[PDB]
RNA sequence: CGCUACUACCGAUUGGAUGGUUUAGUGAGGCCCUCGGAUCGGCCCCGCCGGGGUCGGCCCACGGCCCUGGCGGAGCGCUGA
RNA sequence: UGGUGACUCUAGAUAACCUCGGGCCGAUCGCACGCCCCCCGUGGCGGCGACGACCCAUUCGAACGUCUGCCCUAUCAACUUUCGAUGGUAGUCGCCGUGCCUACCAUGGUGACCACGGGUGACGGGGAAUCAGGGUUCGAUUCCGGAGAGGGAGCCUGAGAAACGGCUACCACAUCCAAGGAAGGCAGCAGGCGCGCAAAUU
RNA sequence: AAACUGCGAAUGGCUCAUUAAAUCAGUUAUGGUUCCUUUGGUCGCUCGUACUUGGAUAACUGUGGUAAUUCU
């Protein structure tokens, strides 16, 4: 599973390639254009919405 | 066929052309204009085949590129545009005017006429309605409509259009007596005057004409195009008068003039 | 799909003719246009040249003209009463061609009050409101009130318009095609014509 | 009464018969006008027509209908349809090879108006051409003559 | 009548075969109608950043009335696709 | 008002309507640039074209109709009408006229002058071979019409297509595949297989 | 250059399977229809921000998926 993030602000994109099922949790049974808080990605995403 | 046609066999041309067969499969379809397809003549068959001025079709292009050619005293850059019956060409680089009337043998001729006599045309009378506001129209052979004619002009009458403005100057009357040539059938390109028309209700008319020596004819109404009043044209006529001759007298003519050619 | 040609029939002598050519553009046709009364909804067709075809799908007013008042007036449809092509459409509520309904008579009611200044439609309670009072009784001058007197002259209605009026309905035919022009237009019923079919109406029931 | 047979009401489309008028030219008499009209080519318009009452919207001379092609002849064989008869045209055919001809015959279906009564099986119709009025019929009659044998 | 060969006919019977029809029962796909509403906007309610006028207590501060550019959150409020 | 052999024609008048899946009534481009005013401006005016557009007329057509005309076959003599066959009335659909379709009605329509059915090594003509005068046979084939794109069917776009060097399915074949999928139509020019007595350069 | 927009791609070329009042030929009709384009005519004929109004999309720049396509 590859994660595609783009921030349009700065209009940078970046591909991260994660495998961890726990990581991938949050974003099941999501339908496209809903808003998810993408914590369980690292450390480094707290407070991050996509 | 799913549409409109765009092509046109050579030997499916036109005989008046006069198109030979071996130059080519294809001949130059008329574009669509003011004259039919089967009784107008294209712009490139005039401009190479009739005058010599051009060898191939791209010389023809080339001239009518540098906005030399006018038909009724307006550019035209189509080299098949249909040029028809009673039409004016004016070529002001060599200073050239011609007007396209059919010879004896019913083809269009090469008929030089003055530049003052290139300053109008004559036009036959094929439709008179009453559009809105009670507004009369007037639609000629040529696709043109006027309005606000002179209220005595009727169908199958001649109008003498000045090319400049577009305007009436005046008009000939359908009458017996008149001078007229027809534009179709058998008879095409002879030159009479008018004896009598019989009336078929629910048919067509037969009208018919007698010539200068005396030989009588008869066509159709529609084939028929006023040109003078009486006996006097109003139009510049061709090296033949209008008189069709039979085999026999051309035949006396040519050994005629061979006799006294050298 | 739907083909209106004449080479699918058999032959004037009775025997069938074998087709030449398959179906094409131009013999085409389409599903019926079946106009019930509700609000508006219309819909356009692309027909053959480029053209519009208002496809009404449901209509619930239109104009109609009383003849012999040369009075056209706009109202709204209410009922389907008869059909001379076929019962169920009645019962459908189908709008067609030449078929009777039943229209408002409010707006011709106006006209006629306000033109021969005269009571119609109403009841012999004599009950009013001071609009219609002063629509009917107002004060004029010598010359205007010797027009209105010359008019009352020719103010006289046959007694099956007056019925209909005082039920507040009146028949009228639409002469206009609903599937064709998106429109449903037509006459107030009168007459012969309005005895015709009141006995056929009659007669069904 | 007579003319009202159908479930829709025959009127004559051209004719407003609801015209309101004072009372005393209502005693008078109720005499609707009547449309027709010349169709031409020097046929002249049946009394019948001009004084009848009947409906009939494919009449050449009371109805919408235009004659315009080509006017031929017939004899009447048959008169079964409503407002339509079948004619009989014959003629002869020619053979090159045998310098010779055969008989031959077409029948026509073509539109009767009410005006033209009194035809019998066996008279001249004079029919004129018109557009499509059924599957079959594009003829309307204009004249009838009568046989040898009238007395 | 007894020899020698060929073609064409019948006719125990059922095979390899295809082709053409139709009775009934299903029936892809397009088109039309009646529904449906993933989603995308615009208008109102607040909040803080910014520019034009004016009004008010007025002296380079801050509110009122409108507009105006953006941003964040509501209302199953309204509307359009 | 004007016209036709013939209008329910054109034009005129009156009362209204005028579709949100909406008729028109210019928010477009280029080249030369100049005359005028109490003026220097919100400056006013102006020449040729290009593009677009509602509606008439014309041109190129297309589509439905009228009359006459086609090869053998009776070991094909009655056919059509339940599921439209013939005609009438009112509608629907269609770009229009019409059983084109629907509902209610009448019993009609065709046929030894050959209907109906069957066969055709049948696309139709302009034409070709042979022929004293008659006639017999051929016409797939460069021109004019028709039909088709492996067989059927249904559509989008467009002025125009039931289009196939467009799409969507079924039927028969058939290509790549990592088995999850994707892509097909030479009766266009060459060329290849097969078929045959029988026909050319990738 | 590329891309958006406009037009054409319904012409031409090939073949003769179907088809026997069907196709087709001559002769008439559309007063019973539609018509890109060309040519001509109308285009202050309506009495009710304009010194020029609004939001997006390619080409481009960057991040990618599939063994595979003129896929996206
Ligand atoms: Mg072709
Ligand atoms: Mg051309
Ligand atoms: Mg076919
Ligand atoms: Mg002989
Ligand atoms: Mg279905
Ligand atoms: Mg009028
Ligand atoms: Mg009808
Ligand atoms: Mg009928
Ligand atoms: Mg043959
Ligand atoms: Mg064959
Ligand atoms: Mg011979
Ligand atoms: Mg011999
Ligand atoms: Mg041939
Ligand atoms: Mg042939
Ligand atoms: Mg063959
Ligand atoms: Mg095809
Ligand atoms: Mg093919
Ligand atoms: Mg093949
Ligand atoms: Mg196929
Ligand atoms: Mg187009
Ligand atoms: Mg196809
Ligand atoms: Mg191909
Ligand atoms: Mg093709
Ligand atoms: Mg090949
Ligand atoms: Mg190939
Ligand atoms: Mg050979
Ligand atoms: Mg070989
Ligand atoms: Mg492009
Ligand atoms: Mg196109
Ligand atoms: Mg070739
Ligand atoms: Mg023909
Ligand atoms: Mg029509
Ligand atoms: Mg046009």
């Amino acid at each position: 599973m590859k994660l595609n993030i783009s921030f349009p602000a700065t209009g940078c994109q970046k591909l991260i390639e994660v495998d961890d099922e726990r990581k991938l949790r949050t974003f099941y049974e999501k339908r496209m254009a809903t808003e998810v808080a993408a914590d369980a990605l690292g450390e480094e995403w707290k407070g991050y919405v996509v | 066929a799913r549409g409109p046609k765009k092509h046109l066999k050579r030997v499916a041309a036109p005989k008046h052309w006069m198109l030979d067969k071996l130059t080519g499969v294809f001949a130059p379809r008329p574009s669509t204009g003011p004259h039919k397809l089967r009784e107008c003549l294209p712009l490139i068959i005039f401009l190479r085949n009739r005058l010599k001025y051009a060898l191939t079709g791209d010389e023809v292009k080339k001239i009518c590129m540098q906005r030399f050619i006018k038909i009724d005293g307006k550019v035209r850059t189509d080299i098949t545009y249909p040029a028809g019956f009673m039409d004016v060409i004016s070529i002001d680089k060599t200073g050239e005017n011609f007007r396209l009337i059919y010879d004896t043998k019913g083809r269009f001729a090469v008929h030089r006429i003055t530049p003052e006599e290139a300053k109008y045309k004559l036009c036959k009378v094929r439709k008179i309605f009453v559009g809105t506001k009670g507004i009369p129209h007037l639609v000629t052979h040529d696709a043109r409509t006027i309005r606000y004619p002179d209220p005595l002009i009727k169908v199958n009458d001649t109008i003498q259009i000045d090319l400049e403005t577009g305007k009436i100057t005046d008009f000939i009357k359908f009458d017996t007596g008149n001078l007229c040539m027809v534009t179709g059938g058998a008879n095409l390109g002879r030159i009479g005057v008018i004896t009598n028309r019989e009336r078929h209700p629910g048919s067509f008319d037969v009208v018919h004409v007698k010539d200068a020596n005396g030989n009588s004819f008869a066509t159709r109404l529609s084939n028929i195009f006023v040109i003078g009043k009486g006996n006097k044209p109003w139009i510049s006529l061709p090296r033949g008068k209008g008189i069709r001759l039979t085999i026999a007298e051309e035949r006396d003519k040519r050994l005629a003039a061979k006799q006294s050619s050298g | 799909g739907i083909s209106r040609d004449n080479w699918h029939k058999r032959r004037k002598t009775g025997g069938k003719r074998k087709p030449y050519h398959k179906k094409r553009k131009y013999e085409l046709g389409r599903p019926a246009a079946n106009t019930k009364i509700g609000p508006r909804r219309i819909h356009t067709v692309r027909v053959r040249g480029g053209n519009k075809k208002y496809r009404a799908l449901r209509l619930d007013v239109g104009n109609f003209s009383w003849g012999s008042e040369c009075c056209t007036r706009k109202t709204r449809i209410i009922d389907v009463v008869y059909n001379a092509s076929n019962n169920e459409l009645v019962r459908t509520k189908t709008l067609v061609k030449n078929c009777i309904v039943l229209i408002d008579s409010t707006p011709y009611r106006q006209w006629y009050e306000s033109h021969y200044a005269l009571p119609l439609g109403r009841k012999k309670g004599a009950k009013l409101t001071p609009e219609e009072e002063e629509i009917l009784n107002k004060k004029r001058s010598k010359k205007i009130q010797k027009k209105y007197d010359e008019r009352k002259k020719n103010a006289k209605i046959s007694s099956l318009l007056e019925e209909q009026f005082q039920q507040g309905k009146l028949l009228a035919c639409i002469a206009s095609r609903p599937g064709q022009c998106g429109r449903a237009d037509g006459y107030v019923l009168e007459g012969k014509e309005l005895e015709f079919y009141l006995r056929k109406i009659k007669a069904r029931k | 009464a007579d003319i009202q047979t159908e479930r829709a009401y025959q009127k004559q489309p051209t004719i407003f018969q609801n015209k309101k008028r004072v009372l005393l030219g209502e005693t008078g008499k109720e005499k609707l006008p009547r449309y027709y009209k010349n169709i031409g080519l020097g046929f002249k318009t049946p009394k019948e027509a001009i004084e009848g009452t009947y409906i009939d919207k494919k009449c050449p001379f009371t109805g919408n209908v235009s004659i315009r092609g080509r006017i031929l002849s017939g004899v009447v064989t048959k008169m079964k349809m409503q407002r339509t008869i079948v004619i009989r045209r014959d003629y002869l055919h020619y053979i090159r090879k045998y310098n010779r001809f055969e008989k031959r015959h077409k029948n026509m279906s073509v539109h009767l108006s009410p005006c033209f009564r009194d035809v019998q099986i066996g008279d001249i119709v004079t029919v004129g051409e018109c557009r499509p009025l059924s599957k079959t019929v594009r003829f309307n009659v204009l004249k009838v003559t009568k046989a040898a044998g009238t007395k």
